[PDB]
């Protein structure tokens, strides 16, 4: 069985996890939309192309009334069209980062950190936490992020799932998915996210790297406690492994999103701050 | 200075 | 084959519907939106498409309809033997066949493959109105022969509140024997055999489809008011 | 008779 010390964490995350993730997105009240009836630098604008290519979503709003009114992005001709996506897609990022804030935030470890590393854990982790959180609305038969009235559908193309898993993001949703994890398991790879050592700006890195251990004894612990199937013998690990997947697409997103940036400026306020935007 | 949102949404309750 | 008289008419019609039809919907524009069984698209420049499905689209197609019926309005004005009617005459001609001239100007914009009215920037997916619209487009009328169908359609003696029957009825009959005398003279292939009096036809049974859709709308305002101050006015409401 | 219950129509005609 699971200790004391160990069922009161994940008490403590999963209490966290329910005040702070607007499952429903109910609260996503106010964002941008496309609009309705619409050498160094050209380089710089055609790595931008390549970068937004990446990913090809649509945006689907369905009505109380049962309606939906569904936006296909343009395809890609010579520019400005290929933007039209990033301030709807700003404002549901900038909502996001304001609900893992407050995650982090009711964390008894993370309070009583030193505030500039509370700061740096945040900027090193944000993303990866938000799509932690966007894994558990993905819908791997539709290949749809469900967020309430919103929806995120995944573009098909001529290769199928197959071309998908070409993608990095695409391959990290669907693998994580495929592992059925429980809610408890999706809180505890949050704080193993959030309590990684080796971000840059993280002075108390021995503090951090203890409490990142004791997550992740936790995770252990509970597997072994409440999944005894010979059939996830190695269950902990291979989460361990799709968490080692997002820091490399944390990087590469990071150097996408720097990218857009400089020939299309987008970014929130908040966004600024935590990718270091002036 | 750099991080007033940060400041400011780690502060609030 | 023409006599210039009526190769003229063909032009002063021809530039009409140029100058007044608005193909693309380019200048369509404040207009109230589904949501903020008809499926409706809006393209943009940018190739970006913004769809509705239905589960609300009443007040958009009023609106469209309205802007349809402000270029045929702008249709008529420009026509010579029209504006020397008078204006009592111009006014009852115009409300009996303002929704006629609608459709057949939707017509042109009609895909018989895809069941869509595609007008540019807008497009409308999906009744003896459908019947019409895949009859009238299995025709392959020619712009010509579309703008003559509106002039006979516009030039109806029998429409209510009519003064000038004659100057009308001769009027109508010298478009009538412009548009036989183009398709004698300019579309020979068999599958355009009775053409002339296959388009008379379907313009009789515009004219029952205008009856009854009048009728309908004139009981519907009651209960959900939808209409914009001129299909009022239009349709005596 | 007709004009003044059709005064946007006379507007559009005129204009
Ligand atoms: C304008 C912004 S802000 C942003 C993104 C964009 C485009 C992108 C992104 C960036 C680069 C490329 Cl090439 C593709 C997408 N991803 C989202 C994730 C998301 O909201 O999308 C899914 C819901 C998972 C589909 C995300 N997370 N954190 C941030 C800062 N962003
Ligand atoms: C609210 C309104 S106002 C209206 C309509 C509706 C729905 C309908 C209509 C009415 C009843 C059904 Cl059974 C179907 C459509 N049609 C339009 C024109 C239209 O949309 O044409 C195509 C369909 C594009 C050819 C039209 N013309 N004049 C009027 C008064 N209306």
């Amino acid at each position: 069985g699971l200790t004391e010390e160990q069922r009161m964490m994940i008490r403590e995350l999963m209490d966290a996890q329910m005040k702070t993730f607007d499952t429903t997105f109910s609260h996503f009240k106010n964002f941008r939309l496309p609009g309705v009836l619409s050498r160094e630098e050209a380089a710089k604008w055609s790595q931008v192309r390549k970068d937004l290519c990446s990913l090809k979503v649509s945006l689907q709003l369905r009505g109380e009334d049962g309606s939906v009114w569904n936006y296909k992005p343009p395809a890609d001709s010579g520019g400005k069209e290929i933007f039209s996506l990033l301030p709807h897609m700003a404002d549901m990022s900038t909502y996001m980062f304001k609900g893992i804030i407050s995650f982090a935030k009711v964390i008894s470890y993370f309070r009583d950190l030193p505030i500039e590393d509370q700061i740096s854990l945040l900027k090193g982790a944000a993303f990866e936490l938000c799509q932690l959180r966007f894994n558990t609305v993905f819908n791997a038969e539709t290949g749809t992020w469900e967020c309430g009235r919103l929806s995120y559908c995944l573009e098909d193309t001529a290769g199928g799932f197959q071309q998908l898993l070409l993608e990095p993001m695409l391959k990290f949703h669907y693998m994580l998915k495929k592992l059925q994890l429980h809610e408890e398991e999706y809180v505890l790879m949050q704080a193993i996210s959030l309590f990684s050592p080796d971000r840059p700006g993280v002075l108390q890195h021995r503090v951090v790297d203890q409490l990142q251990e004791q997550f992740a004894i936790t995770l252990k612990s509970y597997i072994e406690c409440n999944r005894p199937q010979p059939a996830h013998r190695f269950l902990f690990l291979k989460i361990m492994a799709m968490l080692t997947e997002l820091r490399s697409i944390n990087a590469q997103h990071t150097q996408r999103l720097l990218r857009i940036q400089d020939i299309h400026p987008f970014a929130t306020p908040l966004m600024q701050e935590l990718f270091g935007i002036t | 200075e750099r991080h007033k949102i940060l400041h400011r949404l780690l502060q609030e309750g």
